[PDB]
């Protein structure tokens, strides 16, 4: 009725602070894993060159 | 250009009357004319519906 309740009350602020940091840590890691991915596609000039060769030019 | 009617393919900026005088032998000049006249008579275009698909 008295003792355990008081010590639970004492624990609340630190646990709240640590869990807020843990949540921020998760969000930070989520952002850090994001990285714009640029793709490379076959240049059309080689297509235009193969087109020309096929013509027997 | 297609609406106007000009050749679809690129055309170089050449003056073949000068090239004939420059070169001694006609064979390379005639070959160049054949290549460019064939190039200017072809449409270097592909279907960018099928390509995108």
């Amino acid at each position: 009725d008295i003792m355990v309740p008081s010590f639970v009350y004492n624990k609340l602020p630190v646990i709240h602070f640590l869990q807020e940091k843990r949540a921020e840590q998760k969000l930070r890691r989520v952002l850090d894993e994001t990285y714009t991915e640029w793709t490379e596609e076959l240049d059309q000039a080689h297509v235009t060159d193969a087109i020309t060769r096929s013509l027997n030019i | 250009r297609e609406e106007e009617g000009l050749p679809g393919g690129p055309v170089p900026r050449i003056n073949w009357p000068q090239e004939y005088s420059s070169f001694i032998d006609r064979e390379p000049v005639v070959a160049k004319r054949i290549r460019y006249d064939t190039l200017a008579s072809t449409t270097l275009e592909r279907d960018e519906k099928q390509i995108e698909s």
